RNA sequence: CCCGGCGAGGGGAGUGAAAAAGAACCUGAAACCGUGUACGUACAAGCAGUGGGAGCACGCUUAGGCGUGUGACUGCGUACC
RNA sequence: GUAACGGGGCUAAACCAUGCACCGAAGCUGCGGCAGCGACGCUUAUGCGUUGUUGGGUAGGGGAGCGUUCUGUAAGCCUGCGAAGGUGUGCUGUGAGGCAUGCUGGAGGUAUCAGAAGUGCGAAUGCUGACAUAAGUAACGAUAAAGCGGGUGAAAAGCCC
């Protein structure tokens, strides 16, 4: 805290409690008694008990019917109409698709649609599978799958 | 010198008890000029009992 | 339930008469606080006054055991750094007959408001006369 | 119907207004004006005005009669207080208020 | 427009959804200080409450004798860290 | 200042012996309720039928919770047909508390289950602001001194002549 180290008055004499710092957290506008610093949060999660807990999230989804694979999932054209239309002939409104192939058009067609999310074999997170109410994955998208999870 | 404790509002209200102000009784009239004044006093336009006294 | 309890407005008080000639100053005492309190009664309440007014003759005819008579000191303050004072029984009788009595009865009393109250019913006379004739009062062999 | 003047932020303590306003409270108007006329205070000039103003109210504003007022409430409240610094003795500092009051006239017909 | 010292400060009028948003201006707590109403209080002694409890006022009620405020009198009772 | 029964008073209401009653505590019993720990019915994803027993407490150890701000759940839900905050009332739990609602207020609030803490104040001759008390009391700063007429002004002991 800005200031000088002077005492504010002496020990002994007036009638006033000892001071020995304008700064002092009990004073106003005197520091923090333990003020913060910047700190890391993230924790270490062993490499098996991750790949357990994605293996019991996909088991979860088949289980209440919440896991959708297709053949192919593609668009012809980068348009938001076009894939709008595509989930409504499949009853799906907040869905996650995982392809393969992370195709360009897709990509952007999603890109707009904010219950939509797009996304690679290989990006899934355990965050992102929870919090969909669908998860579609094409059969390409399941088979890789299989190798990194094993 | 100093008190050891702090007095009540009900022993401050006690103590004023005495402090009213007493308004006066009533007004003279002036027997001439008709106006009301402090009894044995001016008028505050000169009368005195009806005399008129000095009003510059 | 709640248990009964005696309403100051609407109690019963007899009078009563009380010859204290012959009669041992403590033990004449004694009976006339009981009644004065109102303990003699079955709605007898400790915060209302259900006492009975007695008056109480021959005041100066009192009798007291053993050598009390010329022995029993009665001392008092008057409040300044003299101020201590004394008078035995003989005194006491020759002077205020009626002291006697009323001081032994209001040492048997509860002390505070109320019992400053029930002191109030008791008329003690030197003589064997009172004016009370309007009361009708009772007499009470005690 | 009862009409109302004050005066507020008056330069005077609660205290010293409120023993000339217990003078006329509930008085005819005409006889709280010949009571405050011959009171020798410096308040009762502060509240003769209020008075004459909150009367003066009643005729213009409420079609009134004087005849009929009278003083039905009165009462002083503390207004805010003006800090000032008094030198002492041995470089000592005391502080000095400098108290104001709220002044409320109350006139109604009934 | 009115009172006032061509004041200060107010009362109307008008503006505004709101002026108890009027510039000492969103919300407006507490200490502290007032006005009004109900009840108690001028023969009574102490950590001021607690248990009991009359009377009075008031809201109820198919008189339902309960609720709310006050608390004469009485048992016990010497704060906190 | 009685002052060596607490008092009044007592010739028993004192003392010794014997006997029978009664008063007397948060002790014991009766009635209702809560919780801890034991064994039992192998009951039970465990609560009981029960069943005994325990429950003063500082330093201190162990166990279980309330509420506050913030992140996800939440582009959800509540809200100008009135949010937060302020102020009353009623109801409710063993407690920290919770729920509903009148008035004020005039735009935000947030279930559930998880997550993180600048997370709870009466005291430290604590810190800052506000306001009490003494009190309408002391004091108004050299004891060189003022009186009157007129003027001005809403108002003159203090200004002008």
């Amino acid at each position: 805290v800005t200031g000088s180290g002077k005492k504010p008055w002496r020990q002994k004499g007036t009638g006033r409690a000892r001071s020995g710092s304008i700064k002092s957290p009990i004073w106003r506008s005197g520091g923090v008694t333990f003020a913060a610093r910047p700190q890391d949060h993230s924790q270490k999660v062993n490499k098996k008990m991750y790949r357990g807990a994605l293996k019991s999230i996909l088991s979860e989804l088949v289980r209440q019917d919440r896991l959708i694979v297709v053949e192919k999932f593609s668009v012809e054209a980068p348009k938001t109409k076009l894939l709008a239309q595509k989930l409504k002939d499949m009853a799906l409104e907040d869905v996650l698709i995982i392809t393969g192939e992370l195709d360009e058009n897709l990509f952007l067609a999603a890109r707009n649609l904010h219950k939509v999310d797009v996304r690679d074999a290989t990006g899934i997170d355990p965050v992102s599978l929870i919090a969909f109410d669908k998860v579609v994955m094409t059969a390409d998208a399941v088979k890789q799958v299989e190798e990194m999870l094993a | 010198a100093v008190q050891q404790n702090k007095p009540t509002r009900s022993k401050r209200g006690m103590r004023r008890s005495h402090d009213a102000l007493t308004a006066v009784t009533s007004l003279s009239v002036d027997k001439t000029s008709g106006e009301k004044h402090l009894r044995h006093h001016i008028t505050a336009d000169g009368y005195y009992r009806g005399r008129k006294v000095i009003a510059k | 339930m709640k248990t009964f309890t005696a309403k100051p407005e609407t109690v019963k008080r007899d009078w009563y008469v009380v010859d204290a000639t012959g009669k041992t100053l403590g033990r004449l005492a004694t009976e006339l606080a009981r009644r004065l309190r109102g303990k003699h009664k079955a709605e007898y309440t400790p915060h209302v006054d259900t006492g009975d007014y007695i008056i109480v003759l021959n005041a100066d005819k009192v009798a007291v055991t053993g050598n009390k008579r010329t022995d029993k000191v009665y001392y008092h303050h008057t409040g300044h750094i003299g101020g201590i004072k004394q008078a035995t029984f003989e005194e006491m009788i020759a002077r205020r007959p009626e002291r006697v009595i009323e001081i032994a009865v209001k040492g048997m009393l509860p002390k505070g408001p109320l019992g400053r109250a029930m002191f109030r019913k008791l008329k003690v006379y030197a003589g064997n006369e009172h004016n009370h004739a309007a009361q009708q009062p009772q007499v009470l062999d005690i | 119907m009862e009409t109302i003047a004050k005066h507020r932020h008056a330069r005077s303590s609660a205290q010293k207004v409120r023993l000339v306003a217990d003078l006329i409270r509930g008085k005819k108007v005409s006889q709280a004006l010949d009571i405050l006329t011959y009171t020798n205070k410096k308040a009762a000039v502060l509240v003769k005005k209020v008075l004459e103003s909150a009367i003066a109210n009643a005729e213009h504003n409420d079609g009134a009669d004087i005849d009929d007022l009278k003083v039905t409430k009165i009462f002083v409240d503390e207004g805010p207080s003006m800090k000032r610094i008094m030198p002492r003795a041995k470089g000592r500092a005391d502080r000095i208020l400098k108290r104001t009051s709220h002044i409320t006239v109350v006139v109604s017909d009934r």
